[PDB]
């Protein structure tokens, strides 16, 4: 109650959290600086004067999320525009580049430089932890401030802070559909400090949703700022129905018990119903039953562990948007008794759901408008043996040819690490493959 | 006969020298056989891991230099006499007192030992090899000098009898 | 800010830099007075790339205008964009164009490089922001390649912690016979890989066959020719300054240079054009674009690299397009290149693109290739050597100069080993 604070550390996630913040801006009609006319409206929080008055309020505003950055253009944009009493000049975050895609860059490099400044927005951050439940982070997982400051930061904050839920969302790609053969070399080691330091962590798949946005969505310029874009709708469709309105408003620490029963993350793969052609051009309002047919098209489901297999241990739907009882309990037991797809034979149950009864109230402009029926998707599956498979594949179909270890240590790490990491996601597979196999 | 104590002695230094010579041989040939790639490799690094630091510090120290700081350690390497300082290096001319400091810092050092370094870096690994080898040579040649002189003496006693 | 610093050596070598500044100035919103011109937003930051500000808003060099005569130093300050400011920052003395590489490396290189090390040694302790240097190098006499090579040696023993980057105008590399030259050449070749971090290389007479071919022009001007590389550099420089989250800086452009690291030639070429400089239509699409980077007549230097394998490509985009598109049209034409560009590593192309366009041009791009299998050229210059390393009637003349016969055996070493390692990274 309301939300909680939100990192944001990267480019994506940067944009992504623009994105994210013009949807609650927008739905408010929050005034740039003010003084605001309304009795009050809600969007971030229920109060809108003095703006943003966000939960955080007063002085010069004090703002409810980070952002840090290499350019001064997101602070000039700010300033200039629209949200610049909605931000702090000190905590819109303002600094430079000088790249690697490398773990030990972020590691090492430029990870013990830049630490002592930001660590000390982090101890402030974690001492005025906003809405108490958890850290937001926005990733930011990929690259070598990704793969390196994160792995640095993820324990940083467990050891620490480990009373504290850390959610991370993570934008990265299922091993070996990349096309490049020595994109995994950097994340075998972030890979490695998941299994110990990430408890909940919500993917995207870049791929999947470029292939969704050139196709199903039909659009002709594809683009990082329009992915970013479309991305933010996805965290926006999830939280902003979670906030405080008309839903069940799940909490953080009840959702994380749910989707994590046993020992080692639960990490689902997310998709999104309305990133569809017909839709952006404007169609029908839909059943709860259509949204979900939708979100069931082609492209739209994954094709990881085939499209109908892999043994689902649950698929979970969040239903945002005015809805009827009926409706909803067929839209999710009409494909468990059509019994097309396939779960886990020692629990083909499927209980788990979101559902929401607020409406989305934005102003056409984007590729979000507003409307009745929306829907949002978490796909868990048993036997991602596949997933592991592929990353000890892959880095050795590089390997075996010729060594490439090399610039991952002359920035600065240990040799043996990089293949006993490999090494763990190899006895990985055969224990993601026997609970594939249930019992 | 004269000969008999002269060659007992001699079979003597040889045995001693046998059991660390093969190793220095190979050792000089694993620092001549490296491609150029690998001294890049243990050079670029900004914030070494602490084992290559050890490795690269103690050959350093060895060979001629008294530099301990990362940003002066590192471009020994890619100096052009190098391997010449190696070919032509003196395992006899390092100080007695110095020699017994060489392996306090490093051959009793816990990151130090061949597996942990390799672990590390197997590019540290052909420089740490001749490291060992080198600092463990000048300690056994120089163990077998006082009955190395005596033979030089008895030698020379040996010629000057057979002379008289 | 970058404020990156241009050293520009022999004839040539400083020829290319006075066409780049022509265009880069204009571009960055700076007069021929020196005053203000903008009203962009590079015509205000990213302009302190090479420029600094003073007086009213004219704008002063941080790449200061120097030459060695006075006559050509004349010509650099005639401008049009020399005449900028207050005379501080125009330098010169001695000259160059001398003659015999083992006389340029020792006798005459001793004094020319005195006066000119010293102008270096001031400026590169006194730029704070500076993100790099700037070299254009070309082989002019005995300066441009003996005392040359003792040069970027000098400079690199004095800098090695700052960065560097070598552009080197080279007539087309070593076509037909010479006479005590391939010791000699090898001898600066192996000098240069010593002395020399990162190496791009261009062709005159890859330039001759553009000229003829593409831009339909029967006379062959190398002004012109320069002025063309120069518009393309700007089209980079400026690129990786601007928005984009495909572009890259440092270490990422480093490590994709070389991901096996012992220095290898890097090889332009170009994208769009059916023209430049003439003829109405000049080219600006995607399948254009890429067009010319899966052709082979385009690219600098005369050793063919790309029947051996056709080995790792770095692309830089400016102009507005479909990301999606690119990415697709790159999916064809890598599988028309099949796993041809190394066995160990299929696909081996990598792009950084802005939105905003370059100067009266819609769109534009660039191609950066990379050396393998080039034996060819280090087996032609040790071929064309033996009917006169038989009949060596003058290498007599380089000895007596001060040249060890020794240091010419390591070099025929090295040319050697270089033919192996092209060989090695061609299986």
């Amino acid at each position: 109650m309301r939300e909680c604070i939100s990192i944001h550390v990267g480019q994506a996630g940067v944009q992504i959290g623009n994105a994210c913040w013009e949807l609650y801006c927008l739905e408010h009609g929050i005034q740039p600086d003010g003084q605001m006319p309304s009795d009050k409206t809600i969007g971030g929080g229920d109060d809108s004067f003095n703006t943003f008055f966000s939960e955080t309020g007063a002085g010069k505003h004090v703002p409810r999320a980070v952002f840090v950055d290499l350019e001064p253009t997101v602070i000039d944009e700010v300033r200039t525009g629209t949200y610049r009493q909605l931000f702090h000049p000190e905590q819109l975050i303002t600094g430079k580049e000088d790249a690697a895609n490398n773990y030990a860059r972020g590691h090492y490099t430029i990870g013990k430089e830049i630490i002592d400044l930001v660590l000390d927005r982090i101890r402030k951050l974690a001492d005025q932890c906003t809405g108490l439940q958890g850290f937001s982070v926005f990733h930011s997982f990929g690259g070598g401030t990704g793969s390196g400051f994160t792995s640095l930061l993820m324990e940083r904050l467990s050891v620490d802070y480990g009373k504290k839920s850390k959610l991370e969302f993570s934008i990265y790609p299922a091993p070996q559909v990349s096309t490049a053969v020595v994109e995994p070399y950097n994340s075998i080691l972030t890979t490695h400090t998941t299994l110990e330091h990430s408890d909940c962590a919500f993917m995207v798949d870049n791929e999947a949703i470029y292939d969704i946005c050139r196709r199903n969505l039909d659009i002709e310029r594809p683009t990082y700022t329009n992915l970013n874009r479309l991305i933010g709708q996805i965290v926006s469709s999830i939280t902003a129905s979670l906030r405080f309105d008309g839903a069940l408003n799940v909490d953080l620490t009840e959702f994380q018990t749910n989707l994590v029963p046993y020992p080692r993350g639960h990490f689902p793969l997310a998709t999104y119903a309305p990133v569809i052609s017909a839709e952006k051009a404007y169609h029908e309002q839909l059943s709860v039953a259509e949204i979900t047919n939708a979100c069931f098209e082609p492209a739209n489901q994954m094709v990881k562990c085939d499209p109908r297999h892999g043994k689902y241990m649950a698929c979970c739907l969040l239903y945002r948007g005015d809805v009827v009882p009926k409706d909803v309990n067929a839209a999710i037991a009409t494909i468990k008794t059509k019994r097309t797809i396939q779960f886990v034979d020692w629990c083909p149950t499927g209980f788990k759901v979101g559902i929401n009864y607020e409406p989305p109230t934005v102003v056409p402009g984007g590729d979000l408008a507003k409307v009745q029926r929306a829907v949002c998707m978490l796909s868990n599956t048993t036997a991602i043996a596949e997933a592991w498979a592929r990353l000890d594949h892959k880095f050795d179909l590089m390997y075996a040819k010729r060594a490439f270890v090399h610039w991952y240590v002359g920035e600065g790490m240990e040799e043996g690490e990089f293949s006993e990491a490999r090494e763990d996601m190899a006895a990985l597979e055969k224990d993601y493959e026997e609970v594939g196999v249930d019992s | 006969k004269q000969q008999e104590v002269i060659a007992d002695k001699q079979m003597s230094v040889k045995e001693d020298l046998d059991k660390v010579e093969p190793a220095v041989i190979e050792a000089q040939n694993a620092v001549k056989s490296i491609k150029k790639q690998h001294l890049v490799e243990v050079r670029s690094m900004a914030n070494p891991p602490a084992a290559v630091k050890l490795a690269l510090e103690s050959i350093c120290l060895l060979l001629g230099e008294s530099t301990t700081d990362w940003k002066q350690i590192r471009s020994i390497i890619m100096r052009e006499n190098f391997i010449p300082t190696i070919v032509n290096f003196s395992a006899e001319e390092i100080s007695d007192a110095i020699r017994e400091k060489m392996k306090k810092n490093y051959m009793s050092n816990p990151s130090y030992n061949y597996e942990i370094v390799n672990r590390a870096s197997l590019a540290c690994g052909p420089m740490v090899k001749w490291a060992i080898a080198q600092l463990n040579y000048a300690d056994m040649l120089k163990r077998v000098e006082p009955l190395r002189n005596e033979l030089q003496k008895l030698e020379d006693d040996a010629k000057d009898n057979q002379q008289k | 800010m970058r404020e990156i610093v241009h050293i520009q050596a022999g004839q040539c070598g400083n020829q290319i830099g006075a066409k780049f500044w022509e265009v880069i100035s204009d571009e960055h919103g700076i007069d021929p007075t020196g005053s203000y011109h903008g009203d962009s937003d590079l015509q205000l930051e990213r302009i302190n790339v090479y420029y600094n500000e003073a007086a009213g808003n004219k704008y002063v060099p941080r790449a200061i205008l120097v030459d060695l005569e006075p006559g050509t130093m004349d010509s650099v300050r005639s401008g049009p964009f020399g005449q900028i400011f207050r005379p501080d920052n125009f330098v010169f003395g001695q000259s160059g164009a001398g003659n015999n590489w083992a006389k340029g490396h020792y006798t005459e290189g001793a004094e020319l490089v005195d006066s000119v090390l010293d102008v270096v040694r001031k400026e590169s302790e006194s730029c704070d922001c500076l993100q790099g240097f700037q070299l254009t190098h070309s082989l002019g006499g005995g300066t441009g390649s003996g005392m040359g090579t003792l040069l970027i040696s000098k400079i690199r023993e004095e800098y090695p912690d700052r960065i560097m980057n070598t552009f080197s105008v080279v007539p087309s590399p070593k076509v037909s016979d010479t006479v005590v030259e391939p010791y000699n050449a090898t001898l600066s070749v192996h000098q240069l890989v010593e002395n020399t971090d990162e190496t791009y290389c261009i062709d005159n007479e890859a330039l001759y066959d553009i000229c003829f071919r593409t831009l339909k022009l029967t006379t062959p001007t190398y002004g012109d020719l320069n002025h063309l590389v120069s518009a393309t550099m700007s089209g980079v420089t400026t690129c990786l300054r601007f928005p984009g989250q495909l572009n890259a800086d440092l270490r990422k452009l480093a490590v994709n240079m070389v991901p096996f690291p012992r220095l290898h030639f890097f090889m332009p070429g170009f994208a769009p054009l059916t023209s430049r400089g003439s003829q109405q239509y000049r080219a600006l699409t995607v399948p254009e674009l890429t067009q010319q980077m899966f052709d082979a007549k385009n690219m600098m230097a005369a050793c063919d690299p790309r029947h051996g394998r056709y080995l790792t490509v770095a692309a830089v985009f400016r102009g507005r397009m479909s990301m999606k598109e690119v990415d697709e049209q790159m999916l064809n034409v890598q599988n028309k290149n099949s796993s041809y560009f190394v066995e160990w590593i299929p696909n081996n192309v990598k792009t950084a693109v802005c939105d905003i366009p370059p100067r009266g041009l819609k769109m534009s791009a660039t191609f950066i290739g990379n050396s393998t299998a080039i034996q060819e050229l280090f087996k032609r210059i040790s071929e064309q050597f033996t009917a006169m390393f038989r009949r060596k009637a003058f290498l007599h003349w380089y000895t007596g100069e001060g040249m060890d016969e020794m240091e010419f055996t390591e070099a025929e070493s090295n040319m050697n080993d270089l033919v192996s390692e092209y060989q090695q990274y061609q299986d």
